[PDB]
RNA sequence: AAAACUCCAGUUGACACAAAAUAGACUACGAAAGUGGCUUUAACAUAUCUGAACACACAAUAGCUAAGACCCAAACUGGGAUUAGAUACCCCACUAUGCUUAGCCCUAAACCUCAACAGUUCAACAAAACUGCUCGCCAGAACACUACGAGCCACAGCUUAAAACUCAAA
């Protein structure tokens, strides 16, 4: 349920303060906003934070601590293939809904009718 | 000042009055009640005293008693608390619109 | 609408009042 | 009716002389004024 | 089964950990402001147990408050915790900052098991008036 | 002229829908009913797109909620967990 | 005006609540009250720890004096009660059974506010 | 400071998943509004721009609302084409 | 002769009374993969989805029965004029005869 | 980053003359300013309408006078950064002030820039176009929220408010 717009706006005849004031003019576009990117990740910390306690530890030797210096390859490997999945899941489709050029072709067919 | 054992305007026609207890008698009375009832009775017997008919309510005569106990009320309300600008300005506003109906009830 | 007559009277009141202050 | 009503509800008020009593009925008993609202208008206590 | 609601403390309560209720378990507060992660391990009836931050463990100025500082930090409170004797424990978090899930994250692998997560920040019902705002 | 519409009021008209509580007399001492109406987590008094009510009774849950927090009734930061057990009626999904 | 008083009062036995609960409602009827009805919603836990009278108290004895009383009454009241040592807090309010409930018809459809705006081409 | 410590803004962890009980701490306090107050009593919000922020997310969510309602209104006619060759 | 007005009171569509809820018989017209395309008179005709139980007798003429939860499906938006109409009735398939 | 603090920081317990999360997706009250923690008291003019810039009553914030309060914020100022300079933006500390009582001051982009009452269905942008009646106000720009005169608990003030010279536009 939307809130309401009965005495929202300054218009004539409304004899309250205006509740609302809005720069853009209350009517929908036949529009749909794109589709917002994603941000920093920086991924690893923690396979990076624990390789790097051990060297810390252990005068900088591989040869001690092969194990996680492996596990922190595979979070960078599995980081850059999961880059990979999310971008062409992106291009494959939106979850749940549609994209927001396919919302598009549906609002340029209905388009919205703010005048007669 | 109507005393404060006097009984409230809508319960003055019951026919058991002096009958009752004197603990009922009290519940119904003014002491135990508020300043609206207390103004209702004193424009009654306002009413009682100057008009010739005290059903009416639709007359200059009776709008003149009505905003005569308002203005009383707004006086004893400026009386305590001096500060109430905007009932200062309804005490004032209420002079003058009786000031108004007195002009039009001479005329 | 642009604010060039309010910054019109805006100068001529900032020089109003330095030149009051001043004097 | 009003008065009327008002008039055996007197017979039940606080008094001088029914204070200790009552106010010793007052400790044995005790009122719940808890309940509850479903999701149809109903009324759990 | 389950309940996210922490159990009632005068009742009956199932639920045990190493024996003892939920009522007596350690509690660990996270404060995380914006410039620091500070980490205080204490018993139910208040001795403290274990105090890390990131400017203890050795970060400066402006790397405190990072991922990587809180979850040493928490690293080191843990470990003084496991030599004080502890193993479960409730988090209770205070702030906002970045290093909250990572300071959660760092007693986790400093080897403590975390039963309950409580989020103590302080947020006024229109107290003191806070500072004006940056004009950046 | 026989078979022409006339004018009446509206037949098959569904009766006006009215809220849980319409009807219903909320007092400040009902910390069951007004407990139910807070959120469990944070005591938040919630809305009307979550309560479901209309605006003369989640007024007076509102007054009365407040009037109860402060005259020592009912916890202001968290529902009581002895109402934790209620019936649900508050259209909210914390859980997934 | 018909008030109800709701009294938190301090964690006590049977003697002593029954004395602090007389000396409340002769009290009362010295101020100019008549009394209604004494309730015991009964002793319980606070909602909170409640601080009066430098005293923490974790527990409460809940009672309501349903009472009647004079306009200028409540504030003389108000003032015993905050003087009164046994009474954690001490309320008084006008009555929820004085103020009557309208009879509600439901709640009304609002539509879409139409006309916010000229039919111009924009 | 006056209530019972561990009852407000308390999660119990299921089997060790302490993330997932952070998620969904996080989901309690975002859905009650908590972080956002937060973030916006960091600094202090003069009355004139809390009117501005208010009117502005108010006219926001009024047309979020109906263009949401619109989409789940046409999706139903998004479909495959009926009659394809016009 | 019959008057219009007559005809409309004798007319089965103004006897239903609202469409909520109502049990009607219609035919399928047009099929496209498994969206079916069936009349049940009125103005409209509606779109449901092929019922993949015994999703084989659901072909061009089937009769299939039709529970219609609106009739024309329409609704006004924030800034329109008129409403936005789909052209199209709601009703959900229960089966068949 | 530096400066600053280390009589510092974290947990717990006592604790306000300050400010009033959520409710608030509500659209209310008031003449306007304004009003969103709880309780109680008093209380929200006019049974035609318009109408005082020769009056009377109010009027955010800032400010003044005197006496208090002091968590926090903060003009000014000091210190640290920045810069060619930095009387700024950025960080820290602190005062006038914001609060209360009493008295002034009487101003706002005091703007919903859209007068009150009654009623009806196109210049351009904005918030569709109008009718009857009344009051207030306006008549090229700049000089000019100025000069002078007058009034005012105002004395670096407020209200009212010109002209000369200039331009052929604004
Ligand atoms: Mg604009
Ligand atoms: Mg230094
Ligand atoms: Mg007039
Ligand atoms: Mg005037
Ligand atoms: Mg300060
Ligand atoms: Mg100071
Ligand atoms: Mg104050
Ligand atoms: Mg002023
Ligand atoms: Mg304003
Ligand atoms: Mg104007
Ligand atoms: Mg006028
Ligand atoms: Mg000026
Ligand atoms: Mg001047
Ligand atoms: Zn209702």
């Amino acid at each position: 349920a939307t809130p309401s717009l009965r005495g929202r706006l300054a218009r004539f005849g409304n004899p309250r303060k205006p509740v609302l004031k809005p720069n853009k003019p209350l009517i929908l576009a036949n529009r749909v906003g794109e589709r917002r990117r994603e941000k920093g990740e920086a991924t690893c910390i923690t396979e990076m934070s624990v390789m790097m306690a051990c060297w810390k530890q252990n005068e900088f030797r591989d040869d001690a601590c092969r194990k996680e210096i492996q596990g922190f390859l595979d979070c960078a490997a599995r980081a850059q293939e999961a880059r990979k999945m999310r971008s062409i899941q992106e291009t494959l489709g939106e979850s749940g809904s549609l994209l927001p050029n396919k919302l598009n072709k549906l609002l340029q067919r209905f388009p919205n009718k703010p005048y007669l | 000042d109507p005393p404060p054992s006097t009984l409230l305007k809508d319960y003055q026609n019951v026919p058991g009055i002096e009958k009752v207890d004197d603990v009922v008698k009290r519940l119904l009375s003014l002491e135990m009640a508020n300043k609206k009832e207390m103004l209702k009775i004193k424009q009654e017997q306002f009413m009682k005293k100057i008009v010739a008919n005290p059903e009416d309510t639709r007359s200059l005569e009776a709008r003149i008693i009505a905003l005569s106990v308002k203005i009383r009320s707004y006086e004893e309300h400026l009386e305590k608390h001096r500060k109430d600008k905007a009932h200062k300005r309804y005490l004032l506003m209420s002079i003058d619109q009786r000031k108004k109906m007195l002009k039009n009830l001479r005329n | 609408k642009n604010v060039l007559k309010i910054r019109r009277r805006k100068m001529n009141h900032h020089k109003y009042r330095k030149l009051v202050k001043k004097t | 009716r009003e008065v009327l009503q008002l008039q055996e509800e007197v017979k039940n008020f606080i008094t001088r002389e029914n204070l200790e009593a009552r106010v010793e009925a007052a400790l044995d008993s005790r009122k719940n004024y808890n309940w509850a609202i479903t999701r149809e208008g109903l009324v759990v206590r | 089964k389950f309940s996210i609601y922490p159990p009632i403390p005068g009742e009956e309560s199932s639920l045990r950990w190493a024996g003892k209720k939920f009522e007596e378990i350690p509690i660990a507060h996270i404060k995380a402001s914006h410039n620091n992660t500070q980490i205080q391990v204490v018993s139910a009836s208040n001795e403290p147990l274990a105090f890390a931050s990131c400017g203890t463990e050795g970060f400066r100025n402006a790397k405190k408050g990072t991922g990587i500082a809180a979850q040493t930090a928490g690293i080191a409170a843990a470990a003084r915790a496991k030599q004080k004797g502890v193993i479960h424990i409730r988090v209770v978090v205070k702030g906002l900052g970045p290093g909250r899930l990572s300071a959660m994250h760092g007693l986790i692998m400093g080897g403590l098991e975390v039963i309950s997560i409580t989020d103590n920040t302080p947020i006024p019902h229109n107290g003191c008036r806070p500072r004006k705002a940056r004009k950046l | 002229n026989e078979d022409l519409p006339i004018s009446m009021e509206n037949p098959y008209k569904e009766p006006l829908k009215k809220c849980i509580l319409c009807g219903k007399h909320v007092d400040y001492k009902n910390v069951q009913l007004l407990s139910q109406f807070v959120s469990p987590f944070t005591g938040c008094i919630y809305g009307r797109h979550i309560t479901g009510l209309c605006g003369k009774k989640q007024k007076e849950i509102t007054k009365a909620i407040k009037r109860a927090q402060i005259m020592g009734f009912m916890p202001v930061t968290y529902k009581d967990p002895a109402y934790l057990k209620d019936p649900k009626v508050c259209n909210i999904r914390y859980r997934e | 005006p018909r008030y109800e008083l709701a009294l938190i009062l301090k964690a006590m036995q049977r003697p002593e609540t029954a004395a602090t609960l007389k000396r409340t409602i002769e009290a009362l009827m010295d101020r100019g009250a008549i009394v209604r009805d004494l309730e015991n919603l009964g002793e319980r836990a606070l909602p909170y720890r409640i601080s009066a009278h430098s005293q923490q108290h974790n527990r409460g004895g809940y009672f309501l004096v349903d009472f009647y009383a004079p306009t200028a009454a409540v504030e003389s009241m108000v003032e015993h009660l905050s003087r009164d040592i046994d009474v954690i807090r001490g309320n008084i309010v006008k009555h929820p059974l004085t103020q009557e409930l309208k009879e509600c018809e439901g709640i009304v459809p609002v539509p879409l506010a139409e006309k916010l705006y000229s039919t111009k081409k924009r | 400071a006056k209530h019972l410590k561990f009852i407000a803004r308390t999660v119990m962890v299921q089997e060790g998943n302490v993330e997932s009980a952070y998620r969904t701490l996080n989901r309690i306090l975002t859905m009650d509004g908590l972080i956002e107050d937060i973030k916006h009593r960091r600094y202090y919000e003069k009355p004139c721009r809390r009117r501005q922020r208010e009117s502005y997310e108010r006219c926001r969510r009024i047309y979020n609302m109906e263009m949401a309602r619109k989409i789940n209104f046409l999706m139903r006619k998004n479909r495959a084409d009926p009659w394809q060759g016009c | 002769v019959e008057s219009f007005a007559s005809m409309l009171r004798h007319s089965p569509l103004t006897q239903m009374g609202p469409a909520k809820d109502k049990l009607v018989i219609g035919r399928i017209f047009h099929i496209v993969e498994n969206d079916l395309y069936i009349d049940f008179g009125g103005k409209f005709h509606c779109v449901c989805r092929r019922p993949e139980v015994d999703g084989e007798k659901y072909q061009k003429g089937t009769r299939v029965r039709l529970r219609l939860l609106d009739l024309e499906l329409t609704s006004r938006f924030l800034g329109a004029t008129t409403d936005t109409t789909v052209l199209e009735a709601n009703a959900v398939l229960l089966g068949i005869q």
